[PDB]
């Protein structure tokens, strides 16, 4: 009983355009949408494997 | 590109109530972020034990008094709300305390049962003050999360008590540096929990990782 | 005209909630807005909410 806790059903993956989504989960239990939400914030916006333009020589 | 794994590296018991884990290794940035997740999720989603109804044997109901006794009922049932004990298998379970005669009725002295365990015996429940006076007592215990006050969950002799089923009450998370290990920026993360002792902090934090672990799962795949 | 009379003294044990109206004593009003989580709270270095 304790172990349960109510699972999100993925809904909404409204994709504006090509590349602006506006995801959306519910119900989460009282609090995890706040830290659900700063855990991938956080780990999307500083580790996230990628290549980019470093050097840049004229 | 590597990601290091974390690991439970230490579970030094400082003190009765309160300890403090570690955590090891963990990279730049994951550090803040899993101790402000685990501190979150510890501080509200964890199991516990704490006292729901109680039935004395001489009590009418809640606001009147016994004798004998100096605790009026109301303090009573606040020093139950705040009696920790540890139980486990059985869902619920009932207790039963008749200490006689004059002193303190600390919870050392409640019944014995089986595999419930009454962590901290020296916490004051009432007091006897008459010779012959004895307070006997049925206390149901339960087993839950959060808080659940009497109202939400609604004979005479059955006093309802507010739910504090919690078994942390201060979680705090540092980030360190840890050993050269041949690669530096490699993260300690600390923390400590203070616990009323109902619950160790390895089977704390590794309930906290695994409810964790399911939330995100929830999110691992999406239409 | 009244034969008898019956008195009946209800107790109850409110609780602090959303809609009260604490206030420090300098005269600083104010209605409690929210209970929070404990978590939400914001917390000094230490743990202490």
């Amino acid at each position: 009983s304790v172990t349960e806790f109510l699972k999100p059903r993925l809904v909404d993956i409204e994709q504006v355009s090509s590349t602006h989504a506006k995801v959306t989960l519910e119900p989460l239990e009282r609090g995890f949408g706040h830290t659900l939400g700063n855990a991938l914030r956080r780990i999307l916006l500083s580790s996230m494997p990628g290549c980019a333009v470093t050097e840049v020589e004229i | 590109t590597e990601f290091l794994k974390p690991r439970l590296v230490d579970i030094e018991q400082v003190s009765s109530t309160h300890a403090k884990v570690t955590l090891e290794p963990l990279e730049r940035g994951f550090g803040h972020t899993l101790g402000n997740a685990l501190r979150r999720i510890l501080l509200s989603s964890m199991p516990g034990c704490a006292v729901t109804e109680v039935e004395i044997d001489g009590v009418l109901h809640e606001y009147s008094t016994k004798e004998g006794v100096q605790e009026d009922i109301l303090e009573i049932l606040l020093n139950l709300k705040g009696l920790a004990v540890r139980v486990q298998g059985k869902d619920e379970v009932i207790l039963t305390l008749n200490k006689s005669g004059i002193g303190p009725v600390t919870a050392a002295d409640i019944t014995h049962d089986g595999d419930v365990e009454i962590v901290k015996p020296q916490h004051v429940i009432c007091h006897l003050t008459d010779e012959n006076a004895s307070i006997s007592m049925r206390i149901k215990v339960q087993r839950g999360r959060g808080y659940v006050p009497a109202s939400t969950r609604i004979p005479i002799g059955r006093l309802l008590v507010d739910a504090c089923y919690s078994p942390v009450e201060r979680i705090a998370y540092n980030v360190e540096a840890a050993r050269v290990e041949q690669r530096t920026d490699l993260d300690k993360l600390v923390i400590e929990m203070e616990t009323n002792g109902t619950i160790d902090p390895e089977e704390a934090i590794r309930r906290a990782a695994t409810i964790l672990a399911e939330q995100l799962e929830a999110f691992v795949d999406l239409a | 005209g009244v034969l008898k009379i019956v008195k009946v003294y209800l107790a109850v044990k409110r609780r602090i909630q959303p809609g009260d109206k604490m206030a420090g004593r300098h005269g600083n009003k104010g209605v409690i807005s929210k209970i929070n989580p404990i978590e939400d709270m914001p917390y000094d270095e230490n743990g202490t909410p």
